[PDB]
RNA sequence: UCUCGCCCGAAGCGUUUACUUUGAAAAAAUUAGAGUGUUCAAAGCAGGCCCGAGCCGCCUGGAUACCGCAGCUAGGAAUAAUGGAAUAGGACCGCGGUUCUAUUUUGUUGGUUUUCGGAACUGAGGCCAUGAUUAAGAGGGACGGCCGGGGGCAUUCGUAUUG
RNA sequence: UACCUGGUUGAUCCUGCCAGUAGCAUAUGCUUGUCUCAAAGAUUAAGCCAUGCAUGUCUAAGUACGCACGGCCGGUACAGUGAAACUGCGAAUGGCUCAUUAAAUCAGUUAUGGUUCCUUUGGUCGACUUGGAUAACUGUGGUAAUUCUAGAGCUAAUACAUGCCGACGGGCGCUGACCCCCUUCGCGGGGGGGAUGCGUGCAUUUAUCAGAUCAAAACCAACCCGGGCUUUGGUGACUCUAGAUAACCUCGGGCCGAUCGCACGCCCCCCGUGGCGGCGACGACCCAUUCGAACGUCUGCCCUAUCAACUUUCGAUGGUAGUCGCCGUGCCUACCAUGGUGACCACGGGUGACGGGGAAUCAGGGUUCGAUUCCGGAGAGGGAGCCUGAGAAACGGCUACCACAUC
RNA sequence: CGGAUCCGUAACUUCGGGAUAAGGAUUGGCUCUAAGGGCUGGCAGCCGACUUAGAACUGGUGCGGACCAGGGGAAUCCGA
RNA sequence: CCUGGGCAGGGCGAAGCCAGAGGAAACUCUGGUGGAGGUCCGUAGCGGUCCUGACGUGCAAAUCGGUCGUCCGACCUGGG
């Protein structure tokens, strides 16, 4: 019953517009489903058209893309901070489309080290994780192929990264609707954007 | 209203279909097709209106589904399937290979063809695009979607297409020389060389055009099929060139009779 | 600067241009709109700062359909401007005019500084903006008087 | 302008409305109006010639005019308004210098530099017939010989009336 | 037919109105022979309806063991007609009426590059046949009846579902044991090959990279030849289309035929136990066209000032982000700014107001109607919500309220 | 009825009033969110104030929970 | 008459002043500030409307309990 129609509405200077129509059906208006972050579970919606739009009630997976050096893997969703539209929906961890997501840092560590060897995140201990670190030993030319990935690129990720890596959780903005589609896709802050949401986050904290 | 319409009057059937309002109240309602409404003709205003080969509707109807006339090659089962410009009719028994070219006064002229040519058609393309893999597609006012047509093709061409295989051949641009006859518009069935082309920033360009014995018109390039070549047409027309030269001429030929 | 929550249209920020350590400049990755028409793109669209979603030259509103021109009435309203277009009404039975107008609201770009009231301002349609807002500031034309002068203080 | 093939296309193109002349412009019906002996006519979009039935037939119409007002395009420059150059921050041509980049030849790639193409800024000089239509039997203002029971304030005089 | 006449006065001239004059379209009175057309419960009551109808549908081509008719008819399912059902399509059309509605609806003109789209038209379509369920049908019933239905048995498929083979693996990205050449005593540097393992195609949802107008050299280091070489299109405009890069592709799961009919021939082989299958019906992911829908731009509408300020806590105007929606949007939400309209008549009322193309009225100019056969809108007693469906807030659909109203 | 907050308030008039007119909604507990300042260095950092507004959850609709505390309206006569 | 003492808190929001908007002018509209008054609800104080309540050989030869009018003043009150 919900109307977005425009004939309920006030003209250029404010005179109330008689009503003549009865809410048709080219005008819906559907409840808004706040996006959790338990398991998944989406449920389908009839568009006009014949055509399926993918309602997500609460979700758990996200696909989030590395900015600079081009990778996508999965992710856990964590929790939501900073909305910066409506601050209630912090508190109500409702997944929007310009949201902020805590990405678990895992699934970026298997590929940085398997391109970017001699990795980090091991709080200088130096003893620790037999991952196959030191194990396939580098025979070929692909090892002086990997010391121009990682000395001539020189693979800079500086400090904001590299405190996040530390901690465990990287900040992320949603790209994608998680309503329309049911995906919560989106890209990692990166930079400004990254300095300028941790400044945000830091005195929503403070104050 | 409510979805897309059903019927059509015969007081809003458009006029170049010469229908009565004595004969009845709903007029033959098109299909979908390749053609829009008021540029098609349907099969039965063809048989029972204007070749005067069935009287009533329901013969024609008994016919189409009976397997005489077909459309390009292909028989249709539907007594309005639309039919609009430069289609070729053909019916399976005797010499009858009708062209859908425009008269002068905007109407639907009979063009009976030798077969060497019957198999052939011109079709203007309507637009060009790339699609899956890289691949170049060409659509047609007559609804043909075509693959890997030629990369010379700019979107205003006239391009030969055969019916027996579906194959492009012969295209011709547009180019200030060729002969064009006009499709729409107050000057549909205007026969002439394309003279002057103005471009506009708003979407719409003019053309005017030129023909013999010192006339002159304008129109749009919604309205613009290319026929020939430095006035030598590729499809014969009939009645002469199709010039409309005046009503006091024609009434002067009407009293040389 | 900016004094909202995120500016950032289309243009990817970070190059990763750190292979020794340098600052350098970071106006180089800004997007550039050409709006066709003949009309050319002002130069504080080049060397600007600002970002703005509704702009013709930087977000994505593209002008189509009409071209009209107006001149501005008031600035009150936040990046976007009132103009007002006087025209004339024939009249078929007393057979002479009389003067009609027409107040329009229309998205004013920040690039066009210096639009003092009183310029003829050229405007074009575009998609619907807002409820009221449907075209978009396109040339300011007419300086409005002498720009030359200047009083005490 | 000769940037793309001694002239032209082409692009810079319009200071912009008001007004006119074209041209597209729309959907029919209706209105004026072409043809037609529907027995004339209101209508209708029809019908007409040859053939003793035997030409397994031909020919033509179903147009035009208006469609204001609003919008688009191409010509017209009289009529009415609008800014150009007044504290010159003006107009052309020719000069000095600073910073930057797209792409081509040095056989190719990588690093450096210039001419070149242009935007941005800046200093001097030459050049214009260098730039302000004169002041309406329009108006505002100024000067000065007046003029007026014009207005305000203060003063002065005159009988008469009453006591 | 560019038209008047009588009436104030004892009489005359003038302003002035009244009354005659003539169409038009409603009613009514009197009268009426032929014939061609011909509007017709609009005005008050968009008030109430008894009764009868107005939406059904089968091809050689979806599913036929109906107990119905019957081909010659033997048997290795099915000759054919085939009532009734399951399935798909349409019932969102047509007809009726003008009650609301005064920049609202409509009319002229422009675009969706800001979206969807039944059907048709073209492109794309790269396990010798599986599983339950069920109607019609047979017997058994309930009530006062309805287009009411239960429980017992049965079977179907293009209703539902599940799911296999082909097809060589082409080519590419990342790791990749090992191998060749040149130099150095080895260490070391450069160039060139090479199986396993993860991926792979179109769409969905991300993020990134490269993507056209412009020609002449000079220094330093590596390598090919005999001083000398390399590329998608369109718009006036793109965040358009098209490539490459890493991953999801969502159990309410995009696609990649477990479908039917006609004509029946051909080839190899040890047998056909294998191929060669020509044409037609279904939508099937997507792309365009077509039927449109939808919100958009400018301009245009009757009277009233005894309607001069209106709108804004229950968005009024704009911005920032988000939600919903088919997308562009104060359509909705949180924050921020205080805006927006008006004497060029907004705002507030009435219309015996659906808007036009049109109709009547004979100089020109105008005046008054247009519910009415065409187009577009609105509603099916008032008014709200919704399934199905591409398309409805549908009413010869449903749900609940009010006023009626049948057994 | 009574306090407080948010709406909305007539006849009449000396234009001041009438008015706390009339008539409605909320009021508890617990978590939060936003806003309202000072002091140092040539925008960054340290320290406290009880006020307002909004949101969620919950208790047997219970919330001025005791106490504190205007029933109201239409009129007539007289005295301002 | 002289000389001293005292009157908790809230409501209404006058003059004057500031800012914004309109108008050619006269001036007008809006939002604040301000705290005026023989002003309003109300305590102490001062009087005593009603219950014609209690008492009524009483606490009292005039008192008590509620309900009361006014409480910045034409206010209450000590001493000379
Ligand atoms: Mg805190
Ligand atoms: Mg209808
Ligand atoms: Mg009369
Ligand atoms: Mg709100
Ligand atoms: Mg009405
Ligand atoms: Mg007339
Ligand atoms: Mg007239
Ligand atoms: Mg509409
Ligand atoms: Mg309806
Ligand atoms: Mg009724
Ligand atoms: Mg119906
Ligand atoms: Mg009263
Ligand atoms: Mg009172
Ligand atoms: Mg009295
Ligand atoms: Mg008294
Ligand atoms: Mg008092
Ligand atoms: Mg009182
Ligand atoms: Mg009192
Ligand atoms: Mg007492
Ligand atoms: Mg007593
Ligand atoms: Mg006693
Ligand atoms: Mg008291
Ligand atoms: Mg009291
Ligand atoms: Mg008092």
């Amino acid at each position: 019953g919900i109307s977005r129609d425009n004939w309920h509405k006030r003209r250029k200077t404010g005179g109330k517009r008689k009503p003549y129509h009865k809410k048709r059906k080219y005008e819906l208006g559907r409840p808004a489903a706040n996006t959790k972050i338990g398991p998944r579970r989406i449920h389908t919606v009839r568009v006009r058209g014949g055509n399926k739009k993918y309602r997500a009630l609460r979700l758990d997976v996200g696909n989030f893309s590395w900015g600079s050096e081009c990778c996508t893997r999965k992710t856990r969703i964590i929790d939501v901070v900073y909305n910066a539209s409506n601050n209630e929906l912090v508190r109500t961890k409702t997944l929007v489309k310009n949201c902020i997501v805590l990405i678990d840092s895992t699934p970026y560590r298997q590929w940085y080290e398997s391109h970017y060897a001699l990795p980090l995140g091991r709080k200088k201990g130096a003893k620790l994780t037999p991952e196959e670190e030191e194990i396939l030993n580098k025979k070929r030319s692909k090892k002086i192929q990997k010391k121009y990935d990682e000395r001539k690129k020189n693979a800079k990720i500086s400090s904001l990264l590299e405190e996040q890596f530390q901690q465990g959780k990287l900040l992320a903005c949603i790209a994608s609707r998680p309503g329309q589609c049911g995906r919560a896709d989106g890209y990692v802050l990166e930079g400004k954007e990254l300095e300028f949401y941790l400044r945000k986050i830091k005195a929503r904290k403070g104050k | 209203a409510r979805g897309p319409k059903k019927h059509l009057k015969r007081v809003a059937a458009p006029k170049h279909w010469m229908l009565d309002k004595l004969t009845g109240v709903f007029a033959p309602r098109p299909s979908t097709g390749p053609h829009k409404l008021r540029e098609c003709l349907p099969l039965i205003v063809f048989l029972r209106n204007r070749l005067k080969y069935a009287l009533t509707g329901d013969e024609v109807k008994k016919i189409c589904m009976q397997r005489f006339i077909k459309i390009d090659g292909k028989v249709r089962v539907d007594v309005t399937y639309p039919a609009g410009f430069m289609d070729v009719i053909s019916i399976e028994k005797t010499g009858e290979h009708f062209r859908l070219v425009y008269d002068t006064k905007g109407r639907f002229a009979v063009h009976r063809i030798t077969v060497e040519e019957a198999k052939y058609k011109l079709c203007k393309v309507r637009k060009i695009t790339v699609g899956v893999k890289g691949i170049p597609h060409l659509v047609t006012h007559d609804a043909r979607t075509i693959r890997y047509p030629d990369p010379v093709i700019k979107v205003n061409d006239t391009v030969q297409i055969d019916l027996g295989t579906g194959k492009i051949i012969n295209f011709i641009k547009f180019d200030t020389g060729n002969l064009c006859m006009v499709i729409g518009g107050a000057n549909l069935g205007r026969v002439g060389v394309i003279t002057n082309r103005e471009r506009h920033p708003g979407s719409f360009d003019v053309v005017h055009v030129k023909d013999a014995n010192g006339n002159s018109f304008a129109t749009r390039l919604s309205n613009i099929f290319v026929i020939g070549n430095g006035n030598k047409p590729w499809i014969s027309l009939p009645r002469g060139k199709g010039i409309r030269l005046t009503v006091a001429e024609e009434r002067d030929k009407r009293l040389a009779t | 600067t900016e004094r909202a929550y995120q500016k950032q249209p289309t243009i990817f920020q970070n190059k990763k241009r750190v292979l020794l350590g340098e600052t350098g400049k970071e106006k180089l990755p800004r997007y550039y709109k050409n709006i066709g028409l003949g009309f050319k793109t002002p130069k504080e669209a080049i060397e600007g700062t600002y970002i703005d979603k509704k702009c013709p030259f930087t977000g994505n509103v593209s002008i189509r359909g009409r071209i009209l021109s107006g001149v501005v009435t008031k600035m009150k309203m936040q990046r976007t401007i009132v103009i007002r277009r006087d025209y004339l009404h024939y009249i078929r039975k007393y057979n002479r005019f009389e003067k009609r107008h027409k107040n329009m609201s229309v998205h004013l770009s920040p690039c066009f500084r210096d639009v003092q009231i009183g310029d003829i301002v050229t405007v074009g349609e575009c998609r619907p903006l807002s409820k009221t807002v449907r075209f978009n500031v396109l040339k300011v034309t007419k300086a409005a008087g002498t720009k030359k002068q200047f009083q005490k203080f």
